[PDB]
């Protein structure tokens, strides 16, 4: 149920994300669920 | 050293001593002359 | 000789001359390349292990650290005098004082022209790695970390200040090369930071001019020891400990390849006890405002005070790594107590202490509450250079020690006069 | 100025150009320039801040910036720039030719101030657009 404006908007505001390349990246925002592990810190020896 | 498999981890904090200067003079050699300290050890078992 | 100075106190001009100098010596190498001089003290080492190894020829935990490191630096300088430069050797940076941040020259990443107009590279800023056989071809950082700046309150000053104040107070060279190697392991940690190509490892830790910063307040202090030493009234010339070392021939600058001469003509470990005819001397001899008689009575009077220490042993690592101790009370009321930094590198000889080491702790023990004579319990815990943990059972368990007022003594044993009938003999 | 707002959002930005207020009591330049570099541990190389310098395809060198003693006067009250009350006089009057001959020498202020005495600095406008602080300024001069 979308239409031409907001369909626009948000395919617009994805493809600006995707070439982003900052600390709030969409790479960097999905690495939290997977690798690398960050977690429970990455101050332990052990990683996952 | 009295050595057995089921020794928990030791070391020493400082060198142990052993006196030299009843045979350096009786060979005649000065404490600075060029000469080497040579040792073999052997264990209980008799193997070098 | 070479009146030498700190950079806090220099003028522009001298500033122009040394860096120009600095510009055309690292520009070109041939055989006189910065590069080379670099590697002459990390990797790429030249002075192969006698078990064909291939490790480093960088002297550390040894006797001869200290001689190693200012005939290293005198080399340097000798090096930069020879290209026609002939007023300044290469100035002294002070920490003692309360810093706050970095000094003016090594502060600007790329240097302007002093008229105006074309930019020049600042290399007190930053150097560049460029070994083709490890193809690393890459400028080198200063990771700095935010806490070598603690402007703390008067009386008391900076734990580096009473931790080398401590070092120089005590009174034998054998002691004083453990006691001086935790305080020179300090800034080359601290400011080598998270990034590999740094000051905080050992393969390339000289390619940052910080290393001769740090290096020349070294010879400084280690000169100031040497004449408290001699006024006090002991045995420094000779040393009576590590004679073997002492007889080893330093390397490699005995090798005719060195163009310098003077290293040639210095090669022994024994003639660098003086500093004099290596052609250099520091304009003052006072720490932060005090001089030989006000820091001799400080001494003295530290010399007969309650303490509470805690004493390591240590080996290499292979890689550079902190130490926090921790103090706890005995089973948790537990706090901090306090850091130490050990260096560690790829290629890099086995060493091993010859005295256990001595750290403050009274502080810690006074914030837990605790009597000084008291006791309480220590543990460490191990972080790599990359901010992560390790293994805490790598290094041998911290002790404890209690060093009372001078002039204490012991409570007298029972006589007895008959030992009852209990006693059997 | 604006032009420069759509490459940034093509290549990633997040927002747009902020705007400095120089009429405000100048302490020291603002931190975010002042900055040299900054580690991440993303990437696990530190990053160093582009709001210092710039480099020249054809020159090979850089633009240095430098304060002025003057820049940091005060005024009376102390919570405005000595420059607040010539910016009232261009705010006040009411033609446009007019506000336009008395608006912009105010702009081509700070471009003195702090260009300094370099060839290669915002003080000749030959090399001038290769400091973002030019475009940070340039963008207030449109906010007024
Ligand atoms: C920090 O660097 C050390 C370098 O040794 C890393 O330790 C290695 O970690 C890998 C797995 O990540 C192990 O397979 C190796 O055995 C470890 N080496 C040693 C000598 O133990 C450590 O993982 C790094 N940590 C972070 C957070 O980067």
């Amino acid at each position: 149920s979308l239409t031409i404006g907001e369909r626009r908007s948000l395919v617009l505001a994805l493809q600006s994300l995707e070439e982003d390349s900052s600390a709030t990246g969409f790479q960097a925002l999905a690495s939290f669920h997977a690798v690398p592990p960050l977690c429970p810190y990455p101050e332990a020896n052990q990683r996952y | 050293v009295l050595g057995g498999e089921k020794e928990m981890p030791w070391n020493f904090d400082r060198l142990v001593k052993v006196e030299i200067t009843d045979a350096l003079n009786k060979k005649g050699l000065k404490y600075d002359d060029e000469y080497d300290v040579v040792l073999s050890i052997k264990d209980v078992s008799g193997k070098d | 000789s070479l009146v030498r100075k700190n950079v806090d106190l220099l003028t522009d001009q001298e500033v122009l001359s040394l860096e120009s100098y600095l510009r055309e010596l690292e520009d070109d190498k041939t055989v006189n390349g910065y590069q080379n001089l670099a590697a002459f003290h990390g990797e790429p080492s030249m002075c192969t292990k006698d078990d064909g190894k291939r490790v480093a020829c960088c002297v550390h935990g040894m006797a001869t650290f200290p001689q190693w490191h200012r005939l290293y630096v005198v080399q340097l300088e000798q090096k930069l005098g020879k290209k026609g430069l002939a007023d300044i050797g290469v100035p002294y940076w002070d920490w003692t004082k309360p810093i706050t941040a970095l000094p003016r020259l090594v502060q600007e990443p790329i240097f302007k022209d002093p008229k105006g107009g074309l930019g020049q590279k600042n290399s007190w800023f930053s150097g560049e790695i460029n070994v083709d056989s490890m193809d690393v071809h890459t400028s080198t950082a200063r990771a700095v970390d935010d806490r070598l700046f603690q402007s703390v309150a008067p009386g008391e000053n900076t734990q580096l200040f009473e931790m080398v104040l401590d070092a120089l107070e005590e009174d034998d060279y054998c002691h004083f090369e453990v006691q001086f190697e935790v305080a020179h392991n300090h800034i080359h940690y601290l400011v080598g930071g998270r990034h590999d190509h740094s000051l905080s490892t050992l393969e390339w830790s000289a390619y940052d001019p910080l290393f001769f910063l740090h290096h020349s307040n070294v010879d400084r202090i280690f000169v100031i020891w040497q004449e408290l030493q001699k006024k006090r009234g002991k045995t420094y010339d000779h040393a009576d400990c590590s004679v073997e070392l002492f007889r080893k021939k330093l390397e490699p600058f005995d090798r005719d390849t060195n163009p310098i001469e003077l290293t040639r003509t210095y090669s022994t470990a024994k003639s660098l006890f003086s500093y004099r005819q290596l052609g250099y001397v520091y304009d003052d001899l006072s720490l932060n405002g005090l001089n030989i008689e006000q820091l001799y009575n400080l001494l003295e009077q530290r010399r007969a005070r309650e303490r509470a220490l805690a004493s390591f042993t240590l080996h290499g690592l292979g890689f550079s790594a902190n130490v926090r101790i921790k103090v706890c009370d005995h089973d948790s009321h537990c706090e901090f107590a306090g850091d130490i930094f050990i260096l560690g590198g790829a290629n890099e000889m086995p060493w091993e202490f010859n005295l256990p080491y001595h750290f403050d702790i009274s502080k810690a023990v006074e914030h837990l509450g605790k009597k000084l004579n008291g006791d309480y319990v220590v543990t460490a815990e191990l972080y790599s250079v990359n901010g992560t943990s390790l293994n805490p059972n790598l290094l041998p368990r911290p002790v404890g020690v209690y060093r009372p007022a001078k002039g204490f003594t012991d409570p007298k044993p029972s006589e007895s006069d008959v030992q009852s009938a209990n006693v059997v003999i | 100025t604006l032009q420069v707002e759509q490459a940034l959002l093509k290549h990633g930005s997040t927002v747009a150009l902020p705007y400095w207020d120089w009429t405000l009591p100048i302490s020291q330049l603002p931190s975010l320039f002042t900055e040299q570099t900054f580690y991440d541990a993303w990437k696990d190389e530190v990053l160093e801040n582009p709001f210092a310098r710039g480099y020249i395809k054809e020159s090979k060198g850089y633009t240095v910036r430098d304060p002025q003693p003057e820049l940091f006067k005060l005024s009376a009250d102390g919570k405005h720039s000595v420059l607040f009350d010539e910016v009232l006089l261009v705010l006040e009057q009411t033609d446009y030719c007019d506000f336009e001959v008395q608006f912009e020498v105010t702009h081509n202020a700070i471009h003195y101030l702090v260009g300094g005495h370099q060839s290669y600095s915002l003080s000749s406008l030959h090399y001038s657009s290769y400091d973002p602080i030019f475009f940070t300024h340039h963008t207030f001069v449109d906010k007024i």
